[PDB]
RNA sequence: UUAUUAUAUUUAUUCAUUUAAGUCAACAAUAUCUAUUUACUGUUUUUGACAACAUGAUAAGGAUUAUAAAUGGUAUUGCAAAUUUUAUAAUCAAAACUAAUUUAUUAUAUUAAAUUAGCAUGUUUAGAUAAAACAAUAAAUUUAGAAGGUAUUGUUGCC
């Protein structure tokens, strides 16, 4: 599940290693899904945002209208 | 404009449920097709050309879509007020797009 | 219904065992704090075992060659200053950018509690036997 | 045998009338003829029920800080009150008095009409909070204990019928009552102009005549009482130079039939 | 993709939906191509349905909760 | 009695129903004057143009709040409210870095070592001395605080 | 079936019983109620 | 009181009245308090009208005010008590036990449907529901879609 | 994203190694949003007025 | 504009094409 | 402060046990399991281990 | 790379033109908005689960801001918080009341017009009748508990109650 | 009805509203699986149909036929109206002038939080429409300082046939050089002679000399307000 | 009060069912829980 | 409840081991109030920012006769530790006071100060049944 | 191998039984195909197994052939010997796939997971960076760091 | 074992939470012909829905009636309509486990804002044991149809 080779290793933010005592040890937010799910939605969005911004061969440059490309 | 004709029509809740259903409809979607503004003016100057309306769109980024400046005034719940305040923010936008 | 049955009174004079116990426990709270805080800090000042996993490339390459060159020359003093903790070095190493993106994708790194072992941690028995008196969340040493 | 929540009672009718009015029969409630509301209680017991009902802030509760209980029982053990001196050592006193509770009139619309930020719900109508006199809410004399008992308390006897009137209040109830209760035309006929607010009105006629119209209007919103006629004479005078016809009428229709003509 | 749009259609349970969608398409174009198709089932539609969500089952699909005897 | 239920409300009952309830005077929607930009939205506090919704809407009212909190409040009283860091300035270890970023930045210089005592054999903190008596700090309340 | 009475304005078993309409029937208007315009009352308010 | 001619069928039915005042009190104190927390922790300049001391002195004034205020409502809505107007049943909102729309607990709602007193249309127990909006993204989607309707579709001004 | 001028500004990180290692918090506590905080949870979706989810205000 | 528009109560405004009810 | 020399009821409570079963219910003592890997049997260990070929 | 975004003032250019920031300024003036000085440039994360077609729940708008640290105690949040005034909670305040017939009117007013006098809720009736039937047949359970004891602990000058046998 | 080309008005469908309300049909404490396994989904629903009427002109007699539909609707069916009427709006440049930039361009420093509260007088900007003719100005000389046409100025002020120094001319609407109705550079009031040689020594004479409110004088002069009357502790 | 012929009345009081038939398929299936549950047809 | 530990046992039912949504568990049981993670000692169970103002319970709104105990959300300051007067926090069984003041307590709310689940349990408060269950547990052995 | 944490073993049939779920996962047998293909090794058992699954997957929907009473039982016996053959065919291939891969990692110098044996390079079980003191089966206290079996340079 | 049709069949297991009482009645303020009604005062005799007993009432639970659109039950599960005759126990902010009827996240990357979980590293290893046949993919080691009861809502029966 949280096998550290999942989600590009960023699953290490969500993993309670070892024979945890479910009552006293183990952070709460690591238990509920939607928080785990909302988090992965963050990281998964980054790769898109990264890849969209790694292909920025163009650089944005403003220009007065008169001498812009036709 | 939505008035109630159900169990919410008559008794003591006649008011607050009516007040709700209107403050819940306080919007007045002011619209105008930009191409309409491309008329002459009483000073004789052309009102809005390609150089001007370009400024207009970028002045209201998500607002001006499908070539119609859409201004939804949701500030006040008195709907007539939203018309006055809405038209207020409206002319200001043309005041700058005419720069 | 298991009709709700009462619990008896709290017992005579237990309150005195309460005001006492909570207090002198909160006093013990200080030393375990004072101990663990030192353990955390003095951990941060010490050296760690190197966070990388030598088994995987590009850290299989012999110490003479490979990324060990830049590790030995361009940033050597720095990687000692950062005390070889697995949080700064992977950030320092990413800054030099002379190895590209191979920090995260290619280079595999030691697990967490394997990377908090201090330098000269020869016996692997060590990484599990860190002291129990200190409450640190396994940042201590 | 005989048991009750209260032993002593007091009437709600005056002496000079009751000696004669006692002859005409009173067609009481059929099922419960003995009518015992909050009004019939003595002002001693009146306070005690007034204290509780508020889960935290109500002085009835021991930990309300305003309580009169000197020593109280906590699970078979007693606990003593910390007088104000021994308390003011640690927790620094930050008190501004009653005048910190009364939020101004222009902010009624913000806070659902309510100016008074007491624990209870202070209602500008008399019938919700009527104890014996028609409930007139006071602003300066607001106190934690709320002596006049002009608040919609939670758990006092005869609260159901009182609360059900609150949840049935019109859209403008705290709003219109406060305007109608006060600020009514004078019995002799004229309009009740004079308050300590007159310097505000002078400013407008000091400001409107100069031609700073929007300055007048954006200040005129602060006006609360009925403006005297010399205000509008100055206001509408500023609409003349720029043909701001839309504004003069909006000024008119406000002072016309909405501010007592 | 008229149905619930998903990033990757890499599952046969979607392929058959496409294999059928192309099958019905050819028939409308060509009348007598319905004979060799219908004899091979590409026209016929599955009525299989993955079980809708339900809270009672722990995973939600077909495996109930636990119960231990005293 | 015989099933003839009207598919449509007959024209008669239309007029009879439609005449039992009065026209709202506002839905007439007549305006040849225009909009009053200076005055209309600033009308009297009774029938005022009441803003509603997100806090952005309460422009003309927030100004009154500030003018109100400015009014009743003496700065004298407000001085006593302490920020957290103002209070944590009196703690033995007021500020030390957390493990996410600047863990290595922490040093023994951050340790209030003189507060407690160390035992060389255990290498740990055996106990701590009393800090309330001997903490002489010129700012029990902070410097700019002047009651 | 208890002390809490049934709200006759929101209950189907009542509103869709035989003693009222059913949801199937043509559902038209039963009878026009000309009250305010046949015998109108004048405006005697309590608030002066 | 003290069970002397109690008119209601159940005593706890009264607590619904108190809870309704909480929403009423919350309407009373929210804008004022929320404005304070809006001014309390702003560390950047408030506005070019107020920077530096006029800010950090006022910042303590405004908070001191909401601290000076007496009995102000500082309860977040989820911490209140969900109770039914019918049977005064205590409900844990967000669970299956609290029916969201009619805002009555399961026990009260379950009874009302079988002993039909409310107009609901039954749907297969395993199904996602006849709706087509809820189907696509589950419970979270319909949660999103309404925010689009209530607030987002409004191209602001 | 038009950013304020004169402010030392940061280009989005192009290489992944820079993305993970920078200190970014993860959403530990409960989620909040200005609009739909009223609609308390994904489950309990309060509707002050039942309107068709495609009701477009004119 | 009377309540019952002239379309209904009139011979000359009769819709000859409007089929009766018991036919369809 | 000045941590009392003898603690009244901190240590004077009941003793706490340490779990001694390496697994479910804290009962499974160490014993050669089925999962034992016989490296001798053949060029691969028997039983085989989970092998992914990415 | 981390840089200093340049703002070449439109005047000192070869061919002048209103820079895009100037418009972004001139916009915020008209629609009063908040330009944050400390906004991060790297954080342009779009809500992909919503604003992308291939995803199941494509709503087209950015539903949630993917800023994880976003809370209600934040300043910028409270600027955009929706006041509970006239929302679901108002409706639940006035409609979700113990006796749903009381929201319509005070009951006494109803039993004043429709009936002739106020009648107690159905509970008090069942309370009342059952007292009578037992009291008509039996006795010895009648606990004379009244709200105010004065009427009982002190009967008036008249009213000598008939000795009940 | 559902085709606009053939029918008028033309009913437009709309997706019904559905709110699944699942709940535990059971009620017991000891067993939770009993509850969850006893879930049953009953839905509330409301079906909509939208009537779309397009009048080539706005007749109010027709609209009040419309808003009367709410009475005779079939049982248990409320309706809402979406009116959409053209409205003529005047963009009078006199109130909103399309003028040049301000010399000091506002910046992000003018758009922090609460900027709408403290940084911007709600549009439209106030402009002075009243201008006093100075000592010897002419009609072209006034039209000068107001940046307006003398002829427009002559038409604007009908009552002003001759200019008498000290009377205020009504600024024409088409003006381009009208002023922001306030002064920006601070001014101070010395206890220099003022009223006679005696200076200001109390709050009221403080107002009398400036001719403005004691209140608005206290508002700016905060320090002098917290101490005394006219800040009795002189220099 | 409109009417159209009956097919089967079904008095389902809490005591029992008494299901009479005069068979047809169906139309609207009326329902009354005033005091005694009955399913008209 | 099976054992009504207070007035709220007669009303609410355990409903099994019900799984509430996160952070919406109904009873605010801060049994994890004092869990000392020394690195996060200033961020755990505290104000997430260190520039917030102190909570209300550390301050006095109006003229109080006197609070029996100050609430547990109050934060401890030096004035608290130096004035030394009796400062009380509600807890079972009756109340807890900070008789022995220290500066290690300054800056942390009283939640993190008190120990909610007192290790010394009451063989007196628990009937022969509920004590027996502790005997099997080894928390209260025999 | 990027997977190194401790593992759990399942018998051959208990994996072979999953068929097209994981055992005959289409792309998986394409992986071990190329790997076999590129090594110059004939992919005879894989294509031998591939037809076994492809027929079973294709015919998993139908009924079993009608069980008419046959006192001889030859059909039931033939129904078994042909089955146990198929299992024995996949048994060989299942082991064969694990044979080469661990040996393959001997050629790419990829440290396999815990409790894993490469014929020559890690004769006994390799275990590095586990969750326990000792080699789980050989009771040898681990060395730190994880011991290496290949030579350092590439 | 009587002459349109298949159980042998994986995927799982350490899980807990609740607080510190308060119902004995109703009252237009603007623009419709004027009421100070402005500030509409009359003194006090009862004991069910409760902390208690107090009839009804809808669930969980698979085992032998679809081939051209359906796999969850009535006997009953806390708060419900005729049995009263000690007694306020209701959510409010900041709050303490003993509880059968519960997916907790297991090693590339890991705390951002209403307050939210530090000790249990030890061969995904005891005994017990959990849940599928539904848009998926396992179709056979095999089935109506004869049978007894001291019980008498019946094997947790009686003797």
């Amino acid at each position: 599940m949280h096998d550290a080779n999942r989600f590009g290793g960023r699953t290490a933010y969500l993993r309670e290693i070892g024979p945890i005592d479910h009552k006293k040890k183990g952070r709460l937010f690591k238990r509920d899904l939607p928080t785990l799910q909302f988090n992965v939605d963050v990281w998964c969005a980054q790769q898109t945002l990264r890849k969209q911004w790694k292909g920025r061969d163009w650089d944005v440059v403003e220009m007065p209208f008169e001498m812009a490309p036709k | 404009e939505q008035y109630d004709n159900l169990q919410y029509k008559r008794y003591d809740w006649q008011g607050w449920y009516q007040r709700m259903v209107d403050v819940h409809n306080r919007n007045v979607s002011i619209k105008c097709r930009l191409d309409d503004l491309k008329r002459l003016d009483a000073y004789g100057n052309p009102f809005v050309e390609m150089q001007t309306e370009r400024r207009l769109r970028i002045l209201a980024d998500h607002r001006v879509g499908m070539g119609v400046l859409k201004l939804d005034s949701d500030k006040y719940e008195d709907q007539h007020d939203n018309i006055t305040y809405g038209s207020t923010k409206l002319s200001e936008l043309l005041a700058d797009a005419r720069k | 219904w298991a009709k709700p049955k009462k619990r008896p009174k709290v017992g005579p004079g237990f309150h005195e065992k309460a005001q006492k116990w909570r207090d002198e426990y909160l006093l013990d709270r200080h030393r375990v704090l004072a101990d663990s805080l030192r353990a955390y800090v003095d951990f941060s000042s010490t050296k760690r075992v190197e966070p990388w996993d030598t088994r995987f490339a590009p850290f299989d390459r012999v110490e003479k060659d490979g990324v060990y060159i830049l590790t030995r020359y361009l940033m050597d003093d720095k990687l000692q200053l950062c005390n070889y903790h697995h949080r700064p070095v992977k950030r320092m190493l990413c800054n030099v950018g002379l190895m590209g993106p191979q920090v995260t994708t290619t280079a595999r790194w030691k697990p967490y509690r394997f990377a908090t072992n201090p330098a000269n941690t020869t016996r692997a028995e060590r990484t599990f036997t860190k002291d129990k008196t200190v409450f640190t969340g396994y940042h201590h040493d | 045998s005989v048991i009750g929540v209260f032993s002593k009672g007091r009437a709600t009718g005056h002496a000079s009338v009751m000696s004669v009015l006692r002859y005409v029969p009173r067609a009481r409630v059929p099922w419960q003829p003995s009518r015992f509301g909050r009004e019939n209680l003595a002002d001693d017991d009146m306070a005690q029920l007034w204290g509780t009902g508020r889960y935290r802030t109500g002085p009835g509760n021991y930990n309300s800080g305003y309580s009169t209980k000197k020593t109280h029982a906590l699970e078979d053990s007693t606990v003593s009150i910390i007088p104000k001196h021994e308390l003011e050592k640690f927790m620094p006193d930050i008190s501004l008095g009653s005048k910190a509770l009364v939020t101004p009139v222009s902010l009624m619309s913000a806070r659902n009409g309510h100016r008074v930020t007491h624990d209870l719900i202070h209602s500008y109508d008399p019938y919700i909070g009527r104890l014996q006199k028609p409930a007139v809410v006071d602003h300066d004399n607001i106190t934690v204990e709320d002596p006049n008992r002009v608040g919609l308390n939670a758990a006092t006897l005869d609260c159901r019928s009182r609360i059900y009137r609150w949840l049935r209040r019109g859209p403008f109830f705290q709003e219109d009552n406060y305007f109608r209760r006060s600020t009514k035309l004078q019995r002799n006929g004229p309009v009740p102009v004079s308050v300590h607010e007159v310097p505000l009105m002078q400013r407008i006629i000091r400001l409107a005549r100069r031609g700073h119209l929007k300055a007048a209007c954006e200040e005129y919103r602060r006006v609360t009482s009925v403006p005297p006629v010399d205000v509008y004479r100055a206001l509408t005078a500023a609409c003349v130079p720029g043909a701001k016809l839309a504004d003069a009428i909006a000024i008119f229709e406000d002072g016309h039939s909405r501010l007592f003509y | 993709s008229e149905g619930k749009a998903m990033p990757s259609f890499a599952n046969e349970i979607a392929a058959f939906a496409c294999r059928m969608a192309v099958a019905n398409a050819i028939t409308k174009l060509l009348p007598l191509a319905r004979i060799p198709l219908k004899k091979a089932g590409l026209l016929s539609v599955d009525r299989r349905r993955e079980p809708g969500q339900f809270p009672g089952f722990v995973d939600g699909k077909k495996n109930k909760r636990k119960f231990a005897k005293r | 009695r015989q099933g003839y239920l009207p598919r449509y409300t007959p024209w008669e009952w239309i007029a009879i129903q439609e005449a039992d309830q009065p026209i709202i005077h506002e839905t007439m929607r007549t305006d040849n004057i225009g909009a009053s930009y200076f005055f209309s939205l600033n009308r009297s506090w009774r029938y005022k143009a009441r803003p509603h919704g997100y806090l952005r809407n309460y422009e003309n009212e927030v100004r009154d709040m500030l003018q109100f909190v400015d009014g009743v409040t003496p700065w004298k009283q407000a001085q006593k409210i302490r920020t957290y860091w103002e209070v944590r300035q009196h703690h033995p270890m007021p500020q030390f870095n957390r493990p996410e970023v600047a863990m290595h930045r922490n040093s023994a210089g951050l340790l209030p070592s003189h507060m407690w005592e160390m035992d060389k054999k255990t290498g740990k903190v055996r106990a701590v001395k009393d800090s309330v008596r001997d903490y002489q700090t010129k700012i029990p309340v902070p410097k700019w605080v002047q009651l | 079936l208890g002390y809490t009475p049934i709200n006759p304005d929101t209950s189907p078993m009542l509103m869709y019983s035989q003693c009222h309409w059913h949801y199937n029937l043509p559902q038209g208007m039963e009878r026009p109620s000309s009250v305010n315009r046949s015998l109108p009352a004048p405006y005697q308010p309590h608030h002066s | 009181m003290r069970h002397i001619g109690q008119d209601v069928p159940r005593r706890h039915t009264h607590f619904v009245l108190e809870s309704r005042l909480m929403y009423e009190k919350s309407f009373r104190d929210e804008w004022l308090r929320s404005l304070c927390q809006g001014l309390a922790n702003v560390d950047e300049p408030l506005a070019k009208s107020l920077s530096g001391l006029p800010q950090q002195m006022l910042q303590r004034k405004v908070t001191c005010f909401s601290y000076n205020q007496f009995g102000l409502f500082k309860v977040p809505y989820y911490r209140l008590a969900n109770v039914d107007r019918y049977y005064a049943v205590q409900g844990a909102l967000g669970t299956r036990e609290w029916v969201p729309y009619a805002n009555v607990s399961s026990w009260t709602m379950n009874k009302m449907v079988r002993s039909g007193n409310i107009l609901v249309h039954r749907v297969h127990y395993k199904g996602w529901g006849t709706d087509n909006a809820l189907n696509q993204g589950g419970w979270e989607h319909r949660w999103n879609k309404v925010m689009q309707r209530n607030a987002l579709q409004y191209n602001r001004i | 994203m038009q950013q304020v001028p004169g402010k030392v500004d940061q280009t989005p990180f192009e290489e992944d190694q820079t993305w993970l290692m920078h200190p970014i918090p993860v959403h530990q506590m409960q989620q909040h949003h200005p609009e739909k905080d009223l609609q308390d949870l994904p489950f309990v979706n309060h509707e002050q007025f039942p309107r068709s989810l495609e009701w477009t205000a004119p | 504009a009377p309540s019952i528009p002239r379309s209904v109560w009139d011979p000359a405004h009769y819709n000859e094409n409007w089929v009766d009810s018991y036919s369809t | 402060t000045a941590t009392p020399e003898k603690f009244s009821i901190l240590g004077t409570t009941h003793p706490k046990p340490k779990r001694n079963g390496m697994g479910r219910n804290n009962k499974m003592r160490s014993k050669p399991s089925d999962n034992v890997a016989w490296y001798d049997k053949g060029p691969v260990e028997w039983l085989p281990r989970p092998v992914r070929l990415t | 790379g981390v840089h200093k975004v340049g703002y070449t003032h439109p005047h000192h250019l070869p061919v002048p033109c209103a820079q895009r920031w100037d418009l972004r300024l001139a916009r915020a003036r008209i629609f009063q908005e908040y330009i944050e000085e400390k906004a991060p440039g790297a954080w342009q994360l779009e809500d992909e689960r919503h604003m992308s077609p291939e995803f199941n729940t494509f709503t087209g708008y950015p539903m949630r801001n993917l800023r994880p640290g976003y809370g209600q105690n934040l300043p910028e949040f409270i600027m955009k918080k929706r006041l509970p005034n006239n929302t679901h909670y108002e409706l639940f305040a006035r409609r979700d009341i113990p006796n749903e017939d009381n929201a319509m009117y005070g009951k006494l007013l109803y039993d004043m017009t429709i009936h002739g006098t106020s009648l107690p809720s159905i509970y008090r009736m069942h309370k009342d009748i059952n007292k009578a039937q037992r009291n008509d047949r039996k006795l010895s359970g009648n606990r004379f508990k009244v709200l105010n004891s004065s009427g009982a602990k002190s009967p008036p000058s008249g009213f000598e109650a008939i000795p009940d046998a | 009805i559902y085709d606009a080309n053939v029918s008028w008005p033309h009913v437009e469908k709309m997706e019904p509203w559905t709110r699944m309300a699942e709940f535990w049909t059971s009620s017991s404490d000891t067993s939770f699986t009993e509850l969850e396994m006893s879930t049953a989904h009953y839905e509330f629903r409301k079906y909509f149909r939208v009537v779309v009427v397009k009048m080539p002109f706005q007749s109010t007699e027709f609209e009040q036929r419309m808003y009367g539909i709410r009475h005779w609707l079939h049982r248990q069916t409320s309706c809402e109206f979406h009116t959409t009427y053209r409205r003529n709006v005047v963009h009078d440049s006199a109130v909103f002038p399309t003028e040049h930039d301000p010399e000091t361009k506002p910046s992000h420093e003018h758009h922090r939080l609460f900027s709408f509260a403290l940084d911007w007088q709600s549009a439209p900007v106030d402009y002075l429409s009243v201008e006093l003719a100075r000592e010897g100005d002419s009609w072209s000389s006034l039209a000068k300082r107001l940046g307006c046409s003398e002829s427009e100025l002559k038409a604007a002020n009908g009552a002003m046939e001759e200019v008498v120094a000290g009377v205020a001319v009504s600024v024409p609407g088409s003006a381009t050089r009208r002023l922001t109705s306030f002064s920006t550079t601070p001014s101070v009031l010395p206890l220099q002679q003022g009223d006679g040689k005696p200076a200001i020594t109390s709050w009221r004479r403080a107002a009398e000399v400036l001719g403005c409110s004691v209140e608005e004088l206290q508002q700016a002069n905060g320090a002098a307000a917290l101490t005394y009357m006219a800040a009795a502790e002189s220099g | 009060s409109i009417y159209f012929n009956l097919n089967g009345i079904l008095i389902w009081l809490n005591v029992l069912h008494i299901n009479i038939i005069l068979i047809k398929y169906a139309f609207l299936i009326l329902l009354n829980n005033l005091e005694y549950l009955i399913i008209f047809k | 409840l099976k054992i009504a530990k207070s007035t709220f046992g007669f009303y609410l039912a355990r409903r099994g081991q019900r799984k509430f949504p996160f952070h919406r568990r109904p009873h605010i049981k801060n049994t994890q109030a004092m869990n000392l993670n020394a690195p996060y000692f200033w961020s755990y169970m505290t104000a997430k920012s260190q520039s917030f103002f102190l909570p209300e319970e550390n301050y006095i709104t109006g003229d109080w006769t006197g609070k029996f105990f100050v609430s547990k959300r109050q934060v401890y300051t030096l004035q608290h530790a130096t004035s030394g007067g009796k400062v009380r926090v509600k807890s079972f069984p009756s109340v807890f006071e900070l008789n022995s003041p220290s500066r290690w307590n300054v800056g942390k709310e009283m939640n993190t100060l008190t120990k909610p689940r007192m290790d010394l349990i009451d063989d007196q408060m628990l009937t022969k049944k509920q004590r027996l269950d502790y005997v099997k547990a080894g928390l209260l052995p025999k | 191998n990027t997977y190194l944490t401790r593992s759990v073993a399942t018998p051959p049939i208990s994996v072979i039984r999953t068929g097209p779920k994981w055992w005959a996962e289409p792309e998986r047998m394409v992986k071990h195909k190329v790997m076999y293909f590129t090594m110059g090794i004939d992919q005879l058992p894989l294509r031998r197994t591939a037809v076994i699954q492809k027929d079973l997957k294709r015919f998993h929907m139908c009924k079993p052939p009608p069980r008419v009473g046959d006192a001889t039982g030859y059909k039931r016996s033939r129904g078994a010997q042909l089955t146990t053959w198929y299992r024995r065919i996949q048994y060989q291939e299942y082991h064969l796939q694990h044979l080469f891969v661990r040996h393959m990692w001997g050629l790419l110098r990829m440290y396999p997971g815990n409790t894993t044996k490469i014929q020559g390079k890690a004769d006994d079980g390799y275990v590095g960076y586990d969750s326990v003191h000792f080699h789980r089966y050989n009771r040898s206290p681990l060395p730190f760091p994880a011991r290496e079996i290949y030579e350092r340079r590439k």
